[PDB]
């Protein structure tokens, strides 16, 4: 039933074994997106982790292999390739608090689309708030009412931060099957990677429990 | 009066048991992608399915009152398969609990070092343990015809010699069987189950993460199911093992025996209850079944 | 912007075409389908995947 | 200036010339036709080995070798008859949209969000597969790649430009830029002298390789256009959009020859292909089923319904004796 | 591209190597001896020396050992590689090496003279059929110039190979097989051979085509 087809079948089985090994090595890793408005400090975020088209970065921390995909070069309609990342574990979303001098609410519009998009109905979002020192220095003079008229509160660091966080959070519509992890950081912090690690291990635990049927 | 209740329980375990266990064997290994969770479910389903297939002959034996209306080789095969499958089911419950505890308590090591290949290799351990524990029945189960009326256990007067020595050997073997049963098939598995599920509940309570009553309800359902379903049978088995002497040479305690069978029926209910509680709870499993048929 | 000029030039070229009536095209497509129907096993089921 | 006023006059004049062309209707033309019947097929060779979502496939010209690309980063060349694998190609980028196969069966093309087209060489004195030429020059992600011959390749990118390349020198020779949306698919002419490509701008354009300039446009959809393929007569093509509908276009008439829709279908269309006779307009939708429609009878009949996830790509053997469709289920199903 | 092969009763012992690789057999004919299947999966030996000749490969070391022992009087030898899959060209590259001490048969004709330019044709005789059910027929031709190495001029009696000028051809029908050269050149002299590959014992041929 075979003369050279015996050699064909072994070739096929050897490369099938190779495929399974490579697939297990691939499944060992965890995947994260990286979105922003351009002015957002995603460059500072990636610089914080130690070490044209789509650019990918690898890093490990406490024996966990992280792959991050940075889009932002594509100046096209996002909806056609946003479905390629339909199985990532988390999404990293960065906005700049120093958003009182742009040409702002645009990043909130970006957040709304990404936080209600049908592909990520059960994918967690890690919301990085950047440029807190510059935000404090700027808000010491500029008014919060310049951007937000409905706002009513003190011109204070903590009050403004809490208000901005609340307005970002309430954009979430599916908080039953979703979680937003919020963090304030700057260009001199070092615990941002640990915050990412805590969020990712929580998502991993959640997914394992949902597989096991206890959640 | 009392004899009707045990048979009625096993009848439900037969019709309903093979139903649920058949469904999971079809979805878990044939119509879903293969993962560690589905391979564990598949093995539990296989053990339960084989036990439910072995049930009806034992139903006939219980009705007819401890005598095979069937053959010698068939009787040996039925008993070996029922023992291997019961022990495999309990050990697989323990293994599933251990795997869930590992995943929930050490998420990092789980994602680094648990794959379908390693799971397939390691899943055979409990089966081998069940085989090496079921040896006695293969080595010393025989069909002995009562000279009085019928061909009704273990007697092994094969290496008998003096009946005085035969009785000592018999008592030793029976006590060893009872004690090894209680130590291995119930003490270890329920201890593992309780410890692991309590640990995962402690974690899920300490690190927030609780939204509804579903997690606690399902976890308490699994632990309470195992306990309330298996404890009476193992208790009566241990009491019989420790009172063998006075039951033989004097037959002082008969309640124990009037009890041996209904508790066994309650224990066999666990096999039917297991797939409905471990596999049917899954949302993705339910959706896959709904789409498949 | 010169983009409008390029668009206008392209539209002028598109206007310069001299199309045909759909009757001839439909007849041609029908003739094609009728002619090539013999060698289409997905219509009329030697097979290579036995 | 006043060019937009002139553009309105020309655009209005465009529709006028369009109206006078329809001397009859497809109903009148096809009044003498026997309906095909409730055509159904069965899966008979299931290819497996992919571990993630499949995106594109393409039969070779031997009608025996097909290549498929998934998100696992692997390019597998299958022997369709024995369902055994011939080569397995590791890719630099694990994000792939399209793949292609040379007419001589000696070269393979891959591309995705890495917006680089890479040619892989199969028939070598050495045993393994090496990368021959990499095509840089696009700014957006590549959606479709096809070969003219061993020396030329056409690509389409999210930059809304299509290009043609000479492989040996590795530089472009022609850009196609009249478009305004986001190009999704290319289909070469049977004689390889012209090609067509839809986009998100809801308009289909046909170009000409020698002069490198658009010569036809169509306005027949309310949303993005996903896939195109030439009618095997080289005088028509078909368009599949996100709006659950397909429409056929005749070039010598420059009008929508026919449409095909339904009420139950609400999902979009992912890929489209014809058969040898041109009777069957095979298309895979997003509702987990691949429909079979006759572009003349105008009544979809064939429910190709084997897959478990969304159908992503589908191709037809050059001898027209099978049909292969890969889906996000990570499987390749070949029907015959 | 590069494969150099390096007391009776005694004993003795590039390109992408990890992917069959056979062995082949004194002023006489030439035939098959033993082989491998890539990946060390399936191994067959010679039915005539089964037991005393050993084979072994080491991919990381990139070598090849043929442990021969208990030399009988039935004892050049050469190494050959065959990357085998669909549409492949196995046996496509031979090498050079003599150690001086119920199946199919492939019997060629002794010789025939020719003149340059004049067309020359060759035929061969087999024992059973070779048209396997899969669809193709297995037989390989090999020109061999004097003081040189055999070459895979044609495989599967229809397909040329790299470096082959396309003046050759091939054909077959059941048992009757042929081979033709249109314009014999200055480099077309030497004995031929053959090999059937349906039943794995590979019976080779005996044609010393003098000018
Ligand atoms: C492993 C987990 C689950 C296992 C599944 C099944 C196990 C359930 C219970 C464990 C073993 C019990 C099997 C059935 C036992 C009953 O029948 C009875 C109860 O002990 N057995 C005997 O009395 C023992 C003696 C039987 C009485 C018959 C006489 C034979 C020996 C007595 C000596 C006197 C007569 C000598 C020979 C008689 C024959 C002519």
């Amino acid at each position: 039933l075979s003369a050279e087809d015996k050699a064909a079948v072994e070739r096929s089985k050897m490369i099938d074994r190779n495929l399974r090994e490579d697939g297990e090595k691939a499944a060992r890793e965890v995947k994260l997106l990286l979105l922003g408005a351009g002015e957002s400090g995603k460059s500072t975020i990636v610089k914080q982790m130690k070490i044209t088209g789509i650019v990918e970065t690898h890093f490990t921390f406490k024996d966990l292999h992280f792959k991050m995909f940075d889009v932002g070069g594509q100046r096209s309609e996002r909806k056609k390739w946003i479905h390629c990342f339909e199985g990532v574990t988390a999404i990293i979303f960065c906005v700049a608090l120093s958003d009182y001098d742009l040409v702002m609410h645009e990043s909130m519009k970006l957040f709304d689309s990404i936080c209600n998009n049908k592909w990520f109905t059960d994918t967690s979002i890690i919301l990085f708030l950047n440029k807190k020192d510059l935000f404090e220095e700027k808000i010491k003079k500029s008014p919060l009412t310049i951007c937000y008229p409905e706002y009513a509160g003190s011109n204070t660091y903590e009050e403004a931060a809490a208000y901005i966080q609340c307005q970002f959070e309430d954009l979430n519509k599916r908080k039953d099957t979703k979680e937003i992890y919020t963090h304030f950081t700057c260009a001199t912090d070092t615990k941002n990677v640990q915050f990412v690690f805590d969020a990712v291990t929580d998502v991993i635990i959640k997914n394992n429990l949902k597989d096991c049927g206890l959640f | 009066v009392l004899r009707i209740l045990p048979l009625v329980v096993l009848g439900v375990t037969f019709v309903l048991g093979v139903l649920g266990n058949g469904l999971v064997i079809w979805v878990a290994g044939f119509r879903m992608t293969r993962t560690v969770t589905t391979i564990c479910y598949l093995n539990l389903a296989l053990a339960d399915f084989s036990f439910t297939a072995t049930l009806p002959f034992l139903i006939v034996s219980m009705a007819m009152g401890e005598k095979w209306p069937f053959g010698w080789f068939l009787c040996k095969l039925i008993h070996i398969v029922v023992d291997i499958n019961l022990f495999g089911s309990v050990f697989l419950i323990g293994f599933i609990a251990l795997d869930r505890c590992i995943c929930v308590l050490h998420p990092v090591w789980a994602q680094n070092h648990r794959t379908v290949s390693l799971a397939m290799k390691v899943i055979v351990g409990p089966w081998i343990l069940a085989l090496v524990l079921t040896l006695p029945v293969f080595l010393f189960l025989t069909t002995v015809t009562i000279p009085n009326g019928d061909t009704y256990t273990f007697n092994f007067a094969s290496w008998g010699g003096t009946p005085e020595e035969r009785l000592k050997v018999a008592i030793t073997m029976l006590t060893a069987r009872g004690i090894i049963r209680f130590v291995i098939g119930f003490s270890l598995p329920m201890s593992i189950v309780a410890i692991c599920y309590g640990l995962i509940a402690a974690k899920i309570h300490k690190k927030g993460m609780i939204k509804s009553s579903r997690p606690l309800r399902v976890l308490t359902a699994v632990v309470a199911s195992f306990f309330i379903c298996w404890f009476p049978f193992q208790l009566v088995a241990l009491l019989g093992t420790v009172w063998l002497k006075e039951m033989l040479f004097y037959g002082k305690y008969k309640i124990i025996d009037i009890l041996v069978n209904p508790t066994s029926s309650l224990a066999f209910f666990n096999s039917c209850l297991n797939p409905m509680l471990y596999v049917f709870v899954g949302q993705d499993f339910r959706e896959r079944l709904i789409h498949s048929l | 912007i010169a983009q409008a000029r390029k668009l206008v030039e392209q539209l002028k070229m598109e206007a310069n075409i001299d199309r045909i009536k759909v009757s001839k095209a439909a007849a041609d497509l029908m003739a094609y389908c009728e002619a090539h129907a013999k060698e289409d096993p997905l219509l009329t089921p030697e097979n290579p995947f036995r | 200036d006043q060019l937009r006023q002139e553009a309105e006059q020309l655009k209005n004049q465009i529709r006028d010339a369009r109206k006078a062309c329809a001397d009859a209707t497809l109903s009148q033309i096809t009044n003498n036709i026997d309906p095909v019947g409730r055509i159904q097929m069965r899966t008979r060779r299931t290819l497996r080995g992919h571990l993630a979502k499949i995106y594109a496939m393409h039969w070779g010209t031997d009608s025996r070798l097909l290549v498929s690309a998934s998100q696992d980063g692997k390019l597998i060349i299958w022997d369709s008859y024995t369902t055994n694998k011939v080569h397995a190609i590791p890719l630099r980028s694990s994000w792939v949209m399209t793949c292609a196969y040379a007419p001589s069966g000696n070269y393979v093309a891959c591309g995705g969000l890495d917006n680089i087209c890479s040619i892989y060489n199969l028939k070598t004195r050495e045993g393994n597969v090496r990368v021959s030429r990499e095509l840089a020059g696009h700014t957006g992600y590549l959606s479709c790649c096809r070969f003219l011959d061993d020396n030329q390749i056409v690509t389409s990118s999210g930059d809304t430009t299509c290009a043609l390349w000479d492989i040996e020198t590795g530089q472009q020779t022609t850009t196609f830029t009249g478009h305004t949306g986001d190009v999704m698919s290319l289909s070469l002419a049977p004689d390889t002298r012209l090609f067509v490509s839809g986009a998100c701008d809801a308009s289909a354009k046909l170009w000409d390789v020698r002069e490198g300039m658009c010569r036809q446009t169509f306005t027949g959809h309310e949303s993005d256009i996903n896939a195109i393929c030439f009618f095997p007569n080289g005088n028509a093509f078909a368009t599949g959009s996100d709006d659950a509908t397909c429409r056929l276009f005749d070039l010598r008439a420059d009008q929508e020859l026919m449409t095909y829709s339904h009420d139950n279908i609400i999902c979009g269309i992912t890929s489209v292909s014809f058969s040898k006779s041109g009777r069957l307009l095979l298309a895979g939708y997003d509702d987990f089923n691949c429909n079979v429609w006759d572009a003349l009878k105008a009544d979809r009949a064939g429910v190709l319904a084997g897959h478990d996830n969304r159908v992503s790509c589908l191709g037809v053997t050059d001898d027209g004796m099978a049909v292969a469709t890969g889906s996000w289920d990570s499987f390749l199903k070949i029907w015959n | 591209v590069q494969l150099v092969e390096s007391q009776p009763g005694g004993s003795r012992k590039g390109f992408a190597f990890s992917s069959g690789m056979h062995w082949v057999r004194p002023e006489k004919g030439l035939e098959w001896v033993a082989y491998i299947s890539s990946g060390s999966g399936t191994i067959y030996y010679a039915d005539t020396v089964k037991g005393r000749f050993t084979i072994s490969r080491d991919d990381p070391k990139n070598t090849l050992f043929l442990q021969m022992t208990s030399l009988r009087s039935e004892d050049m030898y050469y190494c050959v590689r065959s990357i085998y899959y669909y549409g492949s060209s196995p046996f496509d590259f031979w090498g050079q090496t003599t150690l001086t001490v119920a199946d199919i048969v492939m019997t060629q004709t002794s010789s025939v003279p020719v003149t340059p330019g004049e067309s020359v044709s060759i035929s061969c005789r087999s024992s059973k059929s070779l048209l396997h059910s899969n669809g193709n027929t297995y037989l390989y031709w090999f020109l061999q110039r004097p003081g040189q190495s055999p070459q895979l001029l044609i495989y599967r009696m229809s397909n040329l190979a790299s470096g082959v000028p396309d003046r050759f051809s091939g054909s077959g029908s059941g048992t009757a097989f042929t081979l033709t050269i249109s314009r014999l050149e200055a480099e077309d002299v030497g004995v031929y051979y053959c090999m059937q590959h349906l039943e794995y014992p590979l019976t080779f041929g005996a044609t010393k085509l003098e000018l």
